[PDB]
RNA sequence: UGACGGCUCUAAUCUAU
DNA sequence: ACTAATAGATTAGAGCCGTC
């Protein structure tokens, strides 16, 4: 009827007890709550899986201006924001060539090709976690656009 | 064919954090259409964009971008979404997928339940009394072990109206100290209100309490700082209604809005749905790709 | 933004009274009582409440409608021998207040057939008016022909618009719900046409 | 499946002729 | 016996679309 109550916005915690309602604005200046000293990352994908990630791996700690800062706040970089480092070091590029992805891509049965492209990628990650020593933290599976646009539900 | 759900269904035994990235979304400039323009205008939003793929990579590596400081002690924000299992032979049963929020801001998750006495393919989306004591006690015990006592109350968020055939079985396992309140979140209700002057939608956080039990909270709308609403047209306010139990509907609006800023996969001002169920169905669709996983109450750094 | 508003992030919200108009349509008046006519053989037992001129619904051995028994003399000219005292009359205010609880029909159930008599009522109106319709997947939109209205606009606002060769028409799909109170669930939709007179299939 | 929207287009169910 | 019943008011789903 002729009434409309406005409820209050809660505030989220930040580094050393800072309370800013927004997330991006409160994190581009005050930093994350918890500190981790580095990101150990790996890239698995086609030949362009590295290079496209490589061009983007160093492109995130480098600042990029936004078209409108009021709507989209500035970001100075991964290091300046997340009090951590995210660069190309310790990466284990698994060579899933387009020929091996292709012998599994061009499969008549949809249920087989979704299972085959899963098994071909899942085993190569657990092996690196089982028959290897490199302590991985986040795995960046660079799936080619030709896969998720075709191998889609 | 959604192998991304199959991606993280077979990795739950080993618990490997993963991030499915795309050439199209990482080489947007390289990818153009046949008319000489990029298929997805991408870097003009290069703010939250780099935030999301970094704060998630921060989260998938164990980082904690933020927390919650306006939460009571002894309160659990249970949110469960029933997911169809059509990946299997029949959808005659539907698995559920719940999660829990603590006073410490550590949003966890756990596998829900299966519908045993599920009436036909898509019943009223409700767990049976025989297994009603399973999910709640597991959630209560999960809170009990890390706090020492059962919570003062649990808020069971859902998109489905609860029925008495499962709440009666809830009671004998809930201690009397737990205010077993059930809040149903239903976006399907077509409420809509405008602004007479101006081409801007109404402010996020506006609410209209209809009666002592139900309410309509605008978790999505116009914003006080970003000056642009998190939507195009006027959205449907989320219909909050206390299905069972006694509680203050005004105090409930604290919780629904609070579980919209924290989304540990994105950097947006707010979420249009409570993440107590937006995160809850983020594990149901993955866990329905394969049914050969016995998974513990995992975290979100794997899904 | 000057170091993000000097690293403050002000609320930037003002507290002034703002009047907001919703998309609903409120209720003002309704018939004092709805009638549950008992036709039995009067109404053909094989065909039930699907063809009457006025909105009518069937429940148990009875026909429920907001009109009277003698109001269906055209499509069913057999109703001239019916004796009117077998018709069941129930005031509306008793159902809404929850005091209506009879073994014949329940309260929450009774609130379901009245909206049927409502939600199906409006489609009979724009048929008489100069408004055409399109059948949506889940509802029935109602649009206005291109050029049927004068000077392409009504009340100096657009009703038919031009999008390249195709045209769009603003169409509403109202519904009747009684959750907060009797309301008309008028929703704002839009549908297109190939050239303003033929729809895009 | 960056991630957030929003409805469209389909489908299914219980409560009563 | 149910044979189906047309509707309330609900539910998860896949779709493309924009993402000042």
């Amino acid at each position: 009827m002729k009434e409309l109550i406005y409820i209050e916005e809660p505030k989220i915690l930040f580094a050393h007890g800072q309370k800013c309602t927004d997330a991006r604005d409160g994190l581009a200046l005050f930093g994350p709550l918890n500190n981790l000293y580095g990101i150990k990352s790996g890239v698995i994908g086609t030949k362009q899986g590295l290079k496209i990630f490589r061009d983007y791996l160093d492109h995130i700690q480098k600042p990029i201006y936004n078209s409108n800062s009021i709507t989209r706040p500035m970001f100075p970089g991964f290091e300046a924001v997340f009090d951590c480092k995210w660069e190309s070091t310790g990466i284990t590029f698994k060579e899933v060539t387009n020929e091996d992805i292709g012998k599994f891509l061009y499969n008549s049965s949809t249920h087989k090709r979704t299972y085959d492209l899963v098994s071909l990628f899942i085993d190569k990650i657990i092996s690196a976690n089982k028959n290897e020593d490199e302590n991985v933290d986040v795995w960046f599976v660079i799936v080619p656009d030709e896969i998720y646009k075709y191998c889609r539900p | 064919a959604q192998f991304h759900d199959q991606f993280k269904a077979r990795l739950l035994k080993h618990t490997i954090p993963t991030q499915i990235f795309r050439e199209s979304t990482l080489a947007w400039r390289d990818f153009k259409n046949a008319f000489g323009l990029p298929i997805r205008d991408f870097s003009k939003i290069e703010g939250h964009l780099a935030w999301t793929i970094s704060t998630a990579a921060f989260y998938k590596a164990g980082g904690k971008p933020w927390k919650l400081s306006d939460v009571r002690n002894g309160v659990c924000y249970l949110g469960l979404v029933y997911k169809k299992v059509e990946k299997s032979k029949n959808p005659r049963n539907a698995c559920c997928a719940a999660q829990m929020f603590l006073d410490n801001g550590d949003g966890t998750v756990f596998k829900g339940e299966v519908g045993p006495w599920y009436n036909p393919k898509n019943g009223q989306y409700h767990l049976e009394p025989k297994e009603a004591k399973a999910l709640l006690s597991q959630s209560l015990q999960s809170y009990k072990e890390q706090i020492g006592e059962y919570p003062k109350e649990v808020f069971i968020h859902a998109k489905t109206r609860f029925n008495h055939q499962e709440w009666d079985a809830f009671l004998e396992v809930t201690p009397k100290e737990t205010n077993l309140v059930g809040v149903t979140i239903s976006k399907t209700k077509p409420l809509k209100l405008y602004k007479t002057e101006g081409d801007y939608t109404i402010l996020r956080g506006n609410a209209y309490v209809v009666n002592e039990r139900s309410a309509f909270l605008w978790t999505v709308g116009y914003v006080p700082k970003i000056q642009t609403a998190l939507s195009m047209e006027v959205p449907n306010p989320l219909f909050i209604e206390i299905n069972k139990g006694e509680a203050d509907i005004k105090q409930v609006l604290k919780d629904i809005l609070s579980l919209t800023k924290l989304n540990y996969n994105a950097c947006i001002f707010a979420d249009g749905e409570p993440v107590t169920l937006r995160f809850a169905d983020k594990i149901g669709e993955i866990l329905t790709a394969s049914t050969d996983i016995k998974t513990p109450p995992l975290a979100f750094k794997y899904y | 933004l000057l170091y993000q508003q000097i690293f403050l992030h002000d609320k930037s919200v003002i507290e002034k009274e703002e009047i907001y108009d919703s998309n609903w349509l409120s209720i003002l008046s309704f018939p004092e009582e709805l009638r549950f006519h008992e036709y039995n053989w009067m109404l053909p037992k094989r065909f039930d409440v699907r063809e009457l001129t006025f909105p009518a619904v069937r429940y148990k051995n009875y026909l429920c409608t907001f009109a009277w028994a003698y109001d269906f003399t055209y499509h069913l000219p057999k109703t001239e021998t019916y004796h009117k005292s077998k018709t069941i009359r129930i005031p509306t205010e008793e159902i809404l207040s929850g005091s209506y609880d009879s073994n014949f029909i329940r309260n929450a159930e009774c609130k379901r057939l009245i909206v049927q008599l409502l939600n199906k009522a409006f489609e009979l109106r724009m048929k008489d008016k100069e408004v055409q319709e399109y059948e949506m997947s889940n509802k029935t939109a109602y649009w206005l022909e291109k050029g049927k209205l004068e000077k392409d606009k009504f009340e100096k606002t657009m009703l038919v618009g031009k999008q390249k060769d195709k045209n769009w028409h603003f169409a509403i799909s109202g519904a009747s719900k009684l959750y907060p109170f009797p309301v008309l669930m008028i929703s704002s939709h839009i549908f297109f046409t190939a050239d303003g007179k033929k729809l895009i299939d």
